[PDB]
C-alpha cells in the first residue's frame, strides 16, 4: 500500500489546508531562513518556502501556481478539494478496485460536473464597471482573508480598479487590466477610515526643489529624461575633468550658458515639469525655479515603467532634445503631508486617463499594516477573472455549489451502467469537505448544521425544475443564530473562472498520484 | 570621437553615421511602396536576424 | 494539532510571569544580562522586552505589540503584557472541553467593544472646577512620590517638577526634551533647576587657574578640527640637513595650527565646544583673550545646544556665518559633587532644559531619577488629554463588573467566554497587591464589598493598605491608555491563538 501511503503524507499537508479557506480559518507563522517572521492566510506562500521532495505533494504544488497564476482566488479550493479526493478514494483502493478504473471514473465525472456549471449560473454582470458594481465582485474575495475589513477595504479598492479600467465593449483584439496596473502603498499612523484613493503613483520623495506644486493650467507637459542634469557632452563617456584652477572658471561659468540656454527653449514648449532619473546638479536647481519648472527626481527605475502607461511619456537618454512624441500631460501636480512627512504625488482629473493608480493604506499596527497590503495585492488578481473568457458569469458560493453539486452527480450514478458508478458515487461525497471545512473553522456543530443543509437543498416543487431556493449557503457567523444566511443578503458568490478552472486542476492532481505505483531514484 | 560646435549639431553626427545604414533602409520602405503598396490583403515583414 | 496551541501557552505565560514582578511604580525590577555585556534593569516593559529577543514567535508578538504600546502612548508596556497573556491561561482549560479558538476570540471583540463605550461613561472632564492653576500639576506630582525614599524631600522636588514642564510649550511636550544629570554626593534638598544644558566636563589637560568661570553674554562656537600642536595619528616627515630647518619645522607644522587657531578668535566666541578633545596649546593662547574652550563633548549634548541658543555645526573656521553664533543670560560652572559642571542659564529659544540631581550614592539618585519619570508623565499627559480617567485598582475592577451582568443576557459559548474575560481581568489588581507586599487574598474580598455598593469610583489605596477611594488619593490616569490597552492586548491574543502550527526553516 505505498500509494496509500503518499496520500497519508498529504493528511498531514490537508489538515494545514483546513484551517486557510473560510474568514474563520488560522493564519500560519512562517519563518524565514534569514530570520524573519511571515504570517499570512494565503497558502501558496508556505509552498513556496518549503521544498518538496515526495511527488504526490509536489504535483499539489506546481497546481498550486496553476491556479495562482490564473487567478488571484482558489488557492485553497484546490488544495483542499484534490486532497480529499484520496481520502474518499482510500475505500475503493481497499475493496481490490485498481487505481486505473479509478482515474476514468473521475474523468467522467468531470464532464457531468463541467456541464452542470453552465446551467448554475444566475445572475450575469453587466460590465457597467459601476462603484456598487464593483463591490459585489470585490466582497467575496476579501472575505477569507481579512476579518472586519470586508465592508471597509470594498469602497477603498472597488475606486481604484474604475480609474485604471476603461469603459469598452466588443472588442477582444488590446488586453486590458494588466497585473502592474494596481500599486498598493502602506504608511504608519491613522487609520483605515482616512485613508483615500490616489488616480496614479504616489512618489514618496520630498519636492527638494523651491516650487512645491505647479499652476491650475490644464494639461500640463511632463519630461522624463533619464540623463543627468548638467553641460552638454558626449553620450559616450565623455567625463569631465579638472586640471589646473584656470579652467575652474570656465567649467563653472561653462555650465551656466548651456543650462540656461537649453532650459530656456523647454519652458517656452509648455512643459512645466521635468522628470529626472539621474542625479540632479546645483546650477540646474537654479534655473528651473525661475521659469516655474517644477523638479522631479525619480532614481529608481522599476517606477519610470508604469509612469509611461499614464501620460505616454519616453525616456530620453539623452538630454537637450526637447521631443513632442515622447512629453506626457498631467492635469494637477501638488504636493500632499502623507503620514506626517510631506510628499509630492502624481494624479490627474478629468482628463486622460490613467492606466496605474496607487491606494494609500493607514494602520496603527505595522505587522498587520502588511497583511493587508497583500490581501489587497492577492484582490487585484482577481479581478483578472472578470474578462471576456468566460468572466461574466457566476455561481453561488459560500458553500452552496459543492451541495447542489452532490444530487446531480449522484442521479447520474445510478443510471450510468458499469463499474464507473462506484466512482462517480465516491466523487459527490468528496464534495463534503467544503461545508465541513467553513464548519469546523467557525465553531459550529458538525452534527448540526451540515446535515440540516441537505434537508434545505432537498424539496418537492411540483414541477420538473428544483427551484424556490437558490440561496442556502453555509453559515459563517460566530454567534449561535438559527439557521443559515441567504446568498442574496451578503452577495457572496463565487466567479465561473475560479470554480471551472479548478475542478480541471484538481482532477488532474489527483490524477498523477493514483498513477504512480511506485518511484525510481538514484543516488546523488 | 565625435566633436560638435553647437547643440544642434550633436544629433547631426549621429545621424551622419546612421545616414549609411539609413541609405540602404531606403530601399526597402520603396520596395513595398514601389509594387502593390496601396493593394489590400498584402505587406511586407523584416525577418532581418 | 491541539499540542502546537498548548505549546504556545506556556510560552506567553513565561513571558507574562517575568513582567509581573515589574508592574506597579512599587514593583520589583527584573535582570537581564545582554550580549553586550551591559547591566540593564528597568521595570518599564518596552525597554525589557527589546533586551530579551525571544526567538519564539509568538512570544515575539508580545515584544512587538510592546513597540506599538510605546509608540502611540509609551506608558503601560507591561500591563498590556500581562492581560494579553493572561487570556492564554483562561483559554487553556477551554480547549480540552472542545471550545473551538474561534468562539472564544470572537467573544473577546464583543466584550471590548462594550468595555470602551464604559470607559468614555467613567471619564469625567475637569479642568477649573475645584482646582487651581498652579495645585493641579502638584498634587498629580506628590502622588507618583509616595511610598518613596524621596517623600520627605518631596515638598522641594514637585517646584522643579511643575516649573521643568512649563518651561516648555504646551502644545508639544516630549520626555526626552528634559535632560537630567546625575551628580554623585550632596543633599537631596539642595538641588537646582536649569535652564540650560550640561555635560559631563571630561576634560582632563592641564592649564588650570585660567578662564574664568564668570560671563556675561558669551558667544557659542562650535568646534569640529583639532586645534593642538601634536596631531592624533599623521604627522609631517621632512628631511633637512640644516640645524636652523628643524626649529623651522616645528614652527611650520604649528602656523598651520595657527591658521584655523587664529579664525577662532577672529569670530570672537568665549565658548568653544568641540566633540574632539582640546590639547594645551589652544587653551593656553585663548586664557590671554578669557575665551574657554572644552572638548570631548557627547554627541548626545551638542544637539542640545543647537537647540538652545540657535546655533549651527561648520566643518573649517573660515567660512562661519555670524548669525551662527548664540549666547545664554549667565554662565555658572557649579563645583557641586567634587567635580566641575558647565551649565547655561536664560535662553528663551531653547527647547529643552537639564534638571539636576543630587543624593549621597549613584544607585540611589538612578531610583530617584527613574521614580521621576513616572510623575512626569502624568504631569504631561495632564494639559495633554483632558479626559482622565480613575485608576489603581478603581477603573479595572469596574469594568469586569458590568460584563458580568451582561453576559446574563447573552446566550451560547460566549457567556462563559466573557465571564473568564472578566476573570481575566483581576490579574491587574492582583499583582499590584502583590508587588505592594499586601495580602492578596483578603484585599481581593474586601474590595468587591464596597464596589458592589454603586460606586464605580473605589480604588486601591497604595500607601497603607485599606479599601478606599482613589479620588482623594489623587491617582489620574489618562482615558487613551485604558482604551488602546484593551484593544492591543485583544488584537495580540487574537494572533497568537490563530496559530494552529508553527514552521520553522533553518538556513
Amino acid at each position: 500500500g505505498q500509494i496509500i501511503k503518499s496520500i497519508a503524507a498529504i493528511r498531514e499537508l490537508h489538515q494545514m489546508c483546513l484551517t486557510s479557506m473560510g474568514p474563520c480559518g488560522r493564519n500560519k507563522i512562517i519563518v524565514n531562513h534569514l530570520g524573519k517572521i511571515i504570517i499570512t492566510n494565503d497558502a501558496a506562500t508556505m509552498l513556496r518556502e518549503l521544498d518538496i521532495v515526495h511527488p504526490a505533494v509536489k504535483v499539489l504544488v506546481m497546481a498550486t501556481e496553476q491556479q495562482k497564476i490564473d487567478m488571484g482566488d482558489g488557492t485553497n479550493l484546490v488544495m483542499i478539494l484534490a486532497g480529499e479526493l484520496l481520502n474518499v478514494s482510500e475505500k475503493l483502493i481497499s475493496m481490490g478496485l485498481s487505481a486505473v478504473e479509478i482515474i476514468q471514473g473521475y474523468n467522467m465525472a468531470r464532464k457531468f460536473t463541467l456541464k452542470e456549471l453552465d446551467e448554475m449560473v444566475v445572475g450575469e454582470i453587466t460590465d457597467k464597471n459601476d462603484k456598487n458594481e464593483l463591490l459585489k465582485m470585490i466582497k467575496p474575495v476579501i472575505s477569507s482573508k481579512k476579518y472586519g475589513s470586508e465592508d471597509i477595504l470594498s469602497e477603498l479598492v472597488s475606486e481604484a480598479v474604475s480609474h485604471v479600467l476603461p469603459v469598452a465593449q466588443q472588442a477582444g483584439e488590446i488586453p486590458y487590466f494588466n497585473v502592474d496596473s494596481i500599486r498598493v502603498v502602506k504608511i504608519m499612523g491613522g487609520s483605515l477610515s482616512n485613508s483615500t484613493v490616489i488616480k496614479g503613483m504616489v512618489f514618496n520623495r520630498e519636492p527638494e526643489g523651491h516650487v512645491k506644486s505647479l499652476s491650475e493650467d490644464k494639461k500640463h507637459k511632463v519630461a522624463v529624461f533619464t540623463c543627468p542634469l548638467d553641460i552638454a557632452n558626449t553620450e559616450t563617456k565623455g567625463t569631465v575633468l579638472l586640471h589646473n584652477a584656470q579652467e575652474m572658471l570656465d567649467f563653472s561659468k561653462g555650465e551656466e550658458k548651456q543650462i540656461d540656454a537649453m532650459m530656456k527653449e523647454i519652458a517656452d514648449m509648455g512643459v512645466e515639469c521635468i522628470v529626472a532619473g539621474a542625479g540632479v546638479g546645483e546650477l540646474a536647481l537654479h534655473y528651473l525655479n525661475r521659469y516655474g519648472i517644477l523638479v522631479l527626481k525619480v532614481p529608481s527605475k522599476f517606477e519610470l515603467r508604469r509612469l509611461c502607461r499614464v501620460c505616454g511619456a519616453t525616456p530620453l537618454p539623452r538630454l537637450g532634445a526637447p521631443t513632442p512624441e515622447e512629453l506626457g500631460l498631467v492635469e494637477t501636480v501638488k504636493t500632499m503631508e502623507i503620514g506626517g512627512d510631506r510628499v509630492t504625488v502624481f494624479k490627474q482629473e478629468q482628463g486622460e486617463i490613467s492606466r496605474t493608480s496607487t491606494i494609500i493604506l493607514r494602520g496603527a499596527t505595522q505587522n498587520n499594516l502588511d497583511d493587508i497590503e497583500r490581501a489587497i495585492d492577492d484582490g487585484v488578481a482577481a479581478v483578472k477573472g472578470l474578462m471576456k473568457p468566460s468572466g461574466g458569469k457566476l455561481l453561488p458560493g459560500a458553500g452552496a455549489t459543492e451541495i447542489e453539486l452532490i444530487s446531480r452527480i449522484t442521479k447520474y450514478g445510478e443510471r450510468t451502467p458499469g463499474l464507473l458508478q462506484l466512482a462517480i458515487k465516491q466523487f459527490a461525497v468528496a464534495f463534503e469537505v467544503v461545508p465541513r471545512t467553513l464548519a469546523e473553522t467557525a465553531g459550529l456543530d458538525v452534527n448540526e448544521v451540515l446535515p440540516n443543509l441537505y434537508a434545505a437543498h432537498n424539496v418537492t416543487e411540483p414541477g420538473a425544475v428544483k427551484t424556490d431556493h437558490l440561496y442556502k449557503g453555509v453559515d459563517i457567523d460566530g454567534e449561535s443564530d438559527e439557521g443559515v444566511k441567504d446568498i442574496r443578503e451578503e452577495n457572496i458568490y463565487d466567479m465561473l473562472a475560479t470554480k471551472k478552472f479548478a475542478i480541471n486542476v484538481a482532477t488532474e492532481a489527483a490524477t498523477t498520484v493514483l498513477s504512480i505505483d511506485q518511484i525510481i531514484m538514484a543516488k546523488k | 570621437g565625435f566633436f560638435y560646435s553647437s547643440a544642434d549639431q550633436r544629433d547631426k553626427l549621429a545621424a551622419s553615421e546612421r545616414k549609411f545604414v539609413d541609405a540602404k533602409l531606403k530601399k526597402i520602405i520603396d520596395l513595398k511602396n514601389e509594387v502593390c503598396g496601396m493593394d489590400p490583403d498584402k505587406g511586407f515583414v523584416i525577418i532581418n536576424q | 494539532g491541539k499540542g502546537q496551541i498548548i505549546s504556545n501557552i506556556n510560552a506567553c505565560v513565561a513571558v507574562q510571569e517575568a513582567l509581573k514582578p515589574t508592574l506597579g511604580p512599587l514593583g520589583s525590577d527584573i535582570l537581564i544580562v545582554t550580549s553586550n555585556q551591559k547591566t540593564t534593569i528597568s521595570n518599564d516593559g518596552a525597554t525589557i522586552l527589546k533586551l530579551l529577543d525571544v526567538v519564539h514567535p509568538a512570544a515575539k508578538t508580545l515584544v512587538d505589540i510592546s513597540r506599538a504600546q510605546d509608540a502611540e502612548v509609551g506608558d503601560g508596556t507591561t500591563s498590556v503584557t500581562i492581560l494579553a497573556g493572561e487570556l492564554m491561561k483562561e483559554a487553556k482549560p477551554f480547549l480540552e472541553e472542545g471550545i473551538s479558538s474561534h468562539l472564544i476570540m470572537k467573544g473577546y471583540r464583543k466584550a471590548v467593544s462594550l468595555a470602551v463605550e464604559k470607559i468614555n461613561e467613567l471619564a469625567v472632564d475637569i479642568t477649573s472646577e475645584k482646582s487651581s492653576g498652579r495645585e493641579l500639576l502638584e498634587r498629580c506630582a506628590r502622588t507618583a512620590m509616595s511610598s518613596k525614599l524621596i517623600h520627605n524631600n518631596a515638598d522641594f522636588f514637585v517646584k522643579m517638577c511643575v516649573d521643568a514642564v512649563l518651561s516648555l510649550d504646551r502644545n508639544d511636550l516630549d520626555d526626552k526634551l528634559i535632560g537630567i544629570k546625575k551628580i554623585p554626593g550632596g543633599a537631596m534638598e539642595e538641588s537646582l533647576f536649569i535652564n540650560g544644558v550640561a555635560f559631563k566636563k571630561t576634560f582632563s589637560y592641564a592649564g588650570f587657574e585660567q578662564q574664568p568661570k564668570k560671563f556675561n553674554n558669551p558667544k557659542i562656537l562650535s568646534l569640529n578640527v583639532e586645534l593642538e600642536l601634536k596631531a592624533e595619528k599623521d604627522n609631517a616627515e621632512v628631511r633637512v640637513e640644516h640645524v636652523e630647518d628643524y626649529q623651522a619645522i616645528v614652527d611650520a607644522e604649528w602656523q598651520l595650527i595657527f591658521e584655523k587657531l587664529r579664525q577662532v578668535e577672529e569670530t570672537g566666541a568665549n565658548i568653544v565646544l568641540s566633540k574632539l578633545p582640546i590639547g594645551d596649546l589652544a587653551t593656553q593662547f585663548f586664557a590671554d583673550r578669557n575665551i574657554f574652550c572644552a572638548g570631548r563633548v557627547s554627541a548626545d549634548d551638542m544637539n542640545r545646544v543647537i537647540q538652545a541658543v540657535g546655533g549651527s555645526i561648520q566643518s573649517t573656521t573660515s567660512d562661519i556665518k555670524p548669525e551662527h553664533l548664540g549666547t545664554c543670560a549667565l554662565f555658572e560652572e557649579m563645583q557641586i559633587g567634587s567635580e566641575r559642571y558647565n551649565l547655561f542659564q536664560g535662553c528663551p529659544q531653547a527647547k529643552t532644559c537639564t534638571l539636576l540631581l543630587r543624593g549621597g550614592a549613584e544607585q540611589v539618585i538612578a531610583e530617584v531619577e527613574r521614580s521621576l519619570h513616572d510623575a512626569i508623565m502624568i504631569v504631561k499627559r495632564a494639559l495633554q488629554n483632558k479626559l482622565i480617567v480613575a485608576g489603581g485598582g478603581a477603573t479595572e475592577m469596574e469594568v469586569s463588573k458590568c460584563l458580568r451582568d451582561y453576559s446574563k443576557t447573552i446566550a451560547g459559548k460566549q457567556q462563559m467566554i466573557i465571564n473568564a474575560f472578566a476573570k481575566a481581568l483581576e490579574v491587574i489588581p492582583r499583582q499590584l497587591c502583590e508587588n505592594a507586599g499586601f495580602d492578596a487574598i483578603e484585599i481581593l474580598n474586601k474590595l468587591r464589598l464596597a464596589h458592589s455598593k454603586g460606586e464605580k469610583w473605589y480604588g486601591v489605596v497604595f500607601e497603607t493598605e485599606n479599601i478606599g477611594d482613589n479620588f482623594a488619593k489623587f491617582v489620574w490616569e489618562p482615558a487613551l491608555v485604558k482604551i488602546n490597552a484593551l484593544n492591543s492586548a485583544t488584537e495580540a491574543t487574537n494572533l497568537i491563538l490563530s496559530v494552529d502550527e508553527t514552521i520553522t526553516n533553518k538556513g
